[PDB]
RNA sequence: GGCGCUGCUGCAGUUGAAACGCCCGUAGUUGGCCCCCCGCCGCCACGAGGAAACGGGAGCGCUCCAGGCAGGUUGGACCCGCCGCGUGGGACCGCGGCGGGCCCGGCGCGCCGCGGCAGCCCCGAGGAGAGCGGGCGGGGGCACCGGUACCGGCCGGGGACGGGUGAAACAGGAUGAUCCCGCCGAGACCGCCGGCCGCGCAGGCGCCUGCCAAGACCGCCUCUGUCAAUCAAGGGCGAAGGCCGGGGGCUAGAAGGCGAUCAGACACCACCGUAUUCCCGGCCGUAAACGGUGCCGCCCCGCGGCCGGCGCGCGUCCCGCCGGCCGCCCAGGGAAACCGGGAGGCUCCGGGCUCUGGGGGGAGUAUGGCCGCAAGGCUGAAACUUGAAGGCAUUG
């Protein structure tokens, strides 16, 4: 059926390779995390391999993992 | 990548957005992100690592969008820019290590396979930087006196 | 002379340099990838007195051991002991066992 | 490419072209100097000289005869060779002291046909042209 | 003749030869 | 690595057309490449296109209308005075009557007609037919 | 000239002659994309200036003609030297603090911050280098360490042959062998698992435990800003055999010895055995060092298998992405065999770089040079000879 290669479908072009889409851009993203002890909230990198710390604990709060990250015991959004 | 000195034909890469602007939480100005820059590069951090730790902790994906300048030229513009270039000082460092190694292991062929790889590199970097006017002209590699170098 | 097989008459993919091995027959040096091979797994006894030394057994539920042997040989002594065949151009395509 | 390309490359595509040229035979033949060296003839279209023998020489294998030649001194170089006679009857001309103007049979220097190491030819005989002899319209004093 | 033998006698000859121009 | 960007344009766009598609992505794109899709679409060869911007090199989408013999490139660019066009003419088109062959001057990118009808020379690009 | 058998246009290098064993690397050649409307090259066009004859070429009946410049107011017009000089263009190819006033015809030279200017960073390559996280693997080095087996020695047992071959003979045995079991010594080796598995620049890579430095890949909204490609000279590594100096010594085993066979057997087969095979420090630099296929980059019908990393989905699977190793194969290619991840996109011929070949012999020889302890290696002719040699495929 007829495809368009100048307005391709964003579904099959997300399951392409990063590079090789017509305009390319990032595969990472941010998101929001709820401490499980403290009301606040923070933002968090997707495929974070650096401590990330609470405002309060001293315990690193994320596992790297050579894609993206795990978290240790904390509740998780999107934005 | 990973193709100058093997058979690699690797295309692992980052690609940055599209869009170069703030982030929608973008709190922070120019001003005190400099802050934050200049604080890790005081404490000893180099300048690679500087950005990890601002994309992981401070939630900001490129400095640029936030500042308009870049890392190296933020540290250059306070004056804590380093005598050496990080990759080239990074390349001196693995050939050190190298050579400490192959003092005790005269057996080694292909330590020393690699030691030329990364000498060869390091002669080419030097050549680059010294006509760019970013090192003296004096500037050499000599594989003896590398390991004081260092502390300096 | 022209080349006969994709393989080379051997087996070896992404390597520079593979094993020795010695033929069971006539004790050539055959790279190891080249070499024919076969398991085999049979009696100790041959069967035509394998019920006799089972009447003639006091120990009761007893089994009949067997024998575990990889034999290999290299190409002349296969063809020449009919372990493997010469066949026709068609035919040498064939991978069926 | 397999050849050198790009604006500035003349100097690599001459340098090429010189070094090659020679591994041509007939070039080489013709341009490196050895063979004007060693030719009898001196790089000449013809030359006389005087016999010094008379002989027959056998043909190659699937002929079967007697070609019949003659051993001769060059007078200008005092080189030897040897060369035939053809047309029938024509050896009864030649006594051994005879100058003889020589010419060669073709292929530039090399055998042609049948003979076993000749090269040249007899086409005058003590001045007077052997064609010529052959056909009666000429002849010798005695 | 095999070429391996043919070299093996050549290298036989270019020796020889060079054991007799070492005398003078 | 990649010296010739016009060269591989030329090789895709023909084996896309020789495959029979209707559309081609070419990249990367450049001021050069532009001009000779130009030139290509004025005289009739390909449909439109469209460069698409990647704040880098961008790319480009080319329309197939089933109309290219051939494209290619001449490199080096020999520089031709106005009087060697013809016997160049003879030597890369199958005819003297279609085809051109296109050309850079002082007066901007051109086929061979515009450069004879001014008569003057240039460097010579490439040609299709 | 034929001859695209010298190839710039325009040859050939899997098997016909021909891709260096491999990696680094200077000179050289080549180098993504982007600002237009300045300067300096190249380049295109038009001029100026300098020789005619020759070569083209306007006009003319030496009766024609090869000619010549004639002729009946005439005529011998014009064009053709050049990397230099002048005018214009400017696509393509490179290379590159300002204003105002002191000050005054201009230019320099300094002098005032005077208040006039948006004062002074393209971008961030499906180029490259550096980083962090994650697994991955017979990748490398040093130390240590287990296992049976081959060989040798010792205790006990028992009592006639054992070994070896296609068949035999020489070796062994009443000084008790061969065979069975226990104990000891030494030096090699690393089975079955073991592969259309995996790793390394190639040569190559497999016992236990510990230490040491490295590597490609993947993932990433990390850093720099063209730092690149290929490479004469030059440097480094490089199976096995071989050499120099030390050590060690089980097995197998060039040389040598001996039993058969045979017309002969100085060989194939049997038996004994020196160098060698193993370790350390050097030398040598070659292999059918093979995919008989140089390196970097682009496009390319499909169907499968295996290996490493990652992501989405349901409830281990399943669908993708990147990188690697393989099989089959439409088109296309080719002398064909076959290739097809190229040997395709090529007589419709031009992406970049390096090397090699030009009928068969003579000959990789002679000679000279460099290297090597030597054995060699690298470089490398000519006289002369010859009508074919060779590739892939068909029938007998
Ligand atoms: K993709
Ligand atoms: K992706
Ligand atoms: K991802
Ligand atoms: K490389
Ligand atoms: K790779
Ligand atoms: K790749
Ligand atoms: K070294
Ligand atoms: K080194
Ligand atoms: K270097
Ligand atoms: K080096
Ligand atoms: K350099
Ligand atoms: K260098
Ligand atoms: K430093
Ligand atoms: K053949
Ligand atoms: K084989
Ligand atoms: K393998
Ligand atoms: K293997
Ligand atoms: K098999
Ligand atoms: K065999
Ligand atoms: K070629
Ligand atoms: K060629
Ligand atoms: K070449
Ligand atoms: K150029
Ligand atoms: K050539
Ligand atoms: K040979
Ligand atoms: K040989
Ligand atoms: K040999
Ligand atoms: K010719
Ligand atoms: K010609
Ligand atoms: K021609
Ligand atoms: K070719
Ligand atoms: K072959
Ligand atoms: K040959
Ligand atoms: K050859
Ligand atoms: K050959
Ligand atoms: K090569
Ligand atoms: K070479
Ligand atoms: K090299
Ligand atoms: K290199
Ligand atoms: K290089
Ligand atoms: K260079
Ligand atoms: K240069
Ligand atoms: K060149
Ligand atoms: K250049
Ligand atoms: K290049
Ligand atoms: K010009
Ligand atoms: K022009
Ligand atoms: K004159
Ligand atoms: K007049
Ligand atoms: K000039
Ligand atoms: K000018
Ligand atoms: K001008
Ligand atoms: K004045
Ligand atoms: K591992
Ligand atoms: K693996
Ligand atoms: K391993
Ligand atoms: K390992
Ligand atoms: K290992
Ligand atoms: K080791
Ligand atoms: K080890
Ligand atoms: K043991
Ligand atoms: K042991
Ligand atoms: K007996
Ligand atoms: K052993
Ligand atoms: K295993
Ligand atoms: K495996
Ligand atoms: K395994
Ligand atoms: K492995
Ligand atoms: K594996
Ligand atoms: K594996
Ligand atoms: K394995
Ligand atoms: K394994
Ligand atoms: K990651
Ligand atoms: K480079
Ligand atoms: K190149
Ligand atoms: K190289
Ligand atoms: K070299
Ligand atoms: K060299
Ligand atoms: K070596
Ligand atoms: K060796
Ligand atoms: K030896
Ligand atoms: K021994
Ligand atoms: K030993
Ligand atoms: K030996
Ligand atoms: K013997
Ligand atoms: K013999
Ligand atoms: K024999
Ligand atoms: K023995
Ligand atoms: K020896
Ligand atoms: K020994
Ligand atoms: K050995
Ligand atoms: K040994
Ligand atoms: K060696
Ligand atoms: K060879
Ligand atoms: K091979
Ligand atoms: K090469
Ligand atoms: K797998
Ligand atoms: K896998
Ligand atoms: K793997
Ligand atoms: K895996
Ligand atoms: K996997
Ligand atoms: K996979
Ligand atoms: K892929
Ligand atoms: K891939
Ligand atoms: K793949
Ligand atoms: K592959
Ligand atoms: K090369
Ligand atoms: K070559
Ligand atoms: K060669
Ligand atoms: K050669
Ligand atoms: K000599
Ligand atoms: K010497
Ligand atoms: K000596
Ligand atoms: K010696
Ligand atoms: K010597
Ligand atoms: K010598
Ligand atoms: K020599
Ligand atoms: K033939
Ligand atoms: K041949
Ligand atoms: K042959
Ligand atoms: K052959
Ligand atoms: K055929
Ligand atoms: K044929
Ligand atoms: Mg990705
Ligand atoms: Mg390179
Ligand atoms: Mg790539
Ligand atoms: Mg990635
Ligand atoms: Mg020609
Ligand atoms: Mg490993
Ligand atoms: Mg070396
Ligand atoms: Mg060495
Ligand atoms: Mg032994
Ligand atoms: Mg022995
Ligand atoms: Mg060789
Ligand atoms: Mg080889
Ligand atoms: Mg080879
Ligand atoms: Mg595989
Ligand atoms: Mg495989
Ligand atoms: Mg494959
Ligand atoms: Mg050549
Ligand atoms: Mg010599
Ligand atoms: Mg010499
Ligand atoms: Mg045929």
């Amino acid at each position: 059926m007829n495809v368009d290669l100048l307005y391709p479908d964003p579904v099959e072009e997300q399951r392409k390779h990063k590079l090789k889409r017509l305009v390319q851009g990032p595969n990472s993203y941010f998101l929001e995390i709820k401490c499980a002890g403290c009301q606040d909230i923070v933002v968090v990198y997707s495929h974070a391999n650096t401590p990330v710390f609470c405002p309060g604990c001293t315990s690193q709060i994320s596992i790297p993992t050579g894609g993206k990250c795990a978290f240790t015991s904390q509740v998780e959004r999107y934005r | 990548m990973g193709r100058m000195h093997s058979k690699g034909k690797g295309i692992s890469r980052s690609a940055i957005p599209y869009t170069r602007a703030p982030a929608p939480w973008n709190k922070y100005t120019p001003e005190d992100v400099c802050e934050q820059i200049c604080k890790l590069a005081k404490k000893g951090t180099p300048p690679s690592r500087i950005g990890l730790i601002l994309r992981d902790q401070f939630a900001i994906g490129q400095v640029k969008n936030v500042t308009g300048s870049k890392i190296v030229r933020i540290l250059k513009a306070k004056g804590l820019a380093p005598e050496i270039p990080e990759d080239l000082y990074c390349m001196i460092k693995k050939a050190v290590a190298i050579r400490k190694h192959l003092e005790r292991s005269r057996r080694d062929k292909d330590s020393k396979f690699r030691l030329i790889l990364v000498e060869s590199r390091i002669h080419r970097l030097a050549r680059y930087y010294r006509q760019a006017r970013r090192l003296p002209p004096t500037f050499r590699y000599k594989s003896d006196q590398a390991a004081a170098l260092l502390a300096t | 002379m022209p080349v006969k097989r994709r393989n080379n008459g051997r087996s070896k993919y992404n390597c520079g340099h593979t094993n020795i091995v010695r033929c069971q027959n006539c004790h050539r040096c055959v790279p190891k990838d080249k070499v024919i091979k076969r398991f085999t797994i049979r009696n100790i006894v041959d069967n035509t007195i394998a019920d006799d030394v089972l009447n003639a057994c006091v120990i009761q539920g007893f089994a009949i051991p067997k024998l575990y042997n990889k034999v290999q040989y290299c190409v002349s002594c296969s063809i020449h002991n009919h372990i493997v065949r010469v066949r026709s151009r068609e035919d040498r395509k064939i991978r069926t066992p | 490419m397999s050849k050198t390309s790009g604006l500035y490359t003349a100097r690599k595509l001459r340098t090429v072209r010189r070094v090659n040229r020679w591994a041509d035979k007939k070039y080489r033949k013709a341009h490196l100097g050895t063979w004007l060296k060693a030719n009898p003839l001196e790089g000449a279209c013809m030359a006389r000289g005087i016999v010094t023998q008379k002989i027959g020489i056998s043909a190659k294998q699937p002929n079967s005869a007697v070609r019949k030649a003659v051993r001769v001194q060059l007078t200008k170089n005092s080189k030897k060779i040897t060369a035939f006679v053809p047309r029938d009857g024509s050896i009864t001309y030649i006594d051994n002291n005879d100058e003889v103007l020589v010419a060669g049979f073709g292929r530039a220097g090399r055998a042609v046909g049948d003979i076993p190491g000749c090269r040249f030819k007899v086409i005058k005989v003590a001045g007077i042209g052997l064609l010529a002899l052959f056909l009666r319209k000429r002849e010798k004093r005695a | 003749m095999r070429a391996k033998w043919a070299k093996k006698r050549m290298r036989k000859l270019k020796r020889k030869r060079r054991h007799m121009k070492a005398r003078s | 690595v990649r010296i010739n960007v016009l060269r591989d344009a030329l090789k895709s766009i023909c084996n896309a057309q020789r495959i029979g598609k209707k559309q081609v992505i070419v990249r990367p794109s450049s001021k050069v490449i532009i001009e000779f899709l130009q030139l290509m679409q004025k005289n009739g060869y390909i449909s439109d296109f469209a460069v698409v911007d990647n704040h880098r090199s961008n790319r480009i989408v080319v329309n197939l209308i089933g109309r290219l013999n051939k494209a290619g490139v001449i490199s080096p660019r020999f520089d031709i005075p106005a009087n060697d066009i013809e016997k160049w003419v003879v030597n890369l088109l199958p005819s003297r009557l279609f085809g051109h062959i296109i050309l850079t001057t002082s007066q901007g990118i051109m086929d061979h007609i515009e450069a004879q009808h001014r008569q003057i020379g240039g460097k010579v690009i490439g040609y299709f037919y």
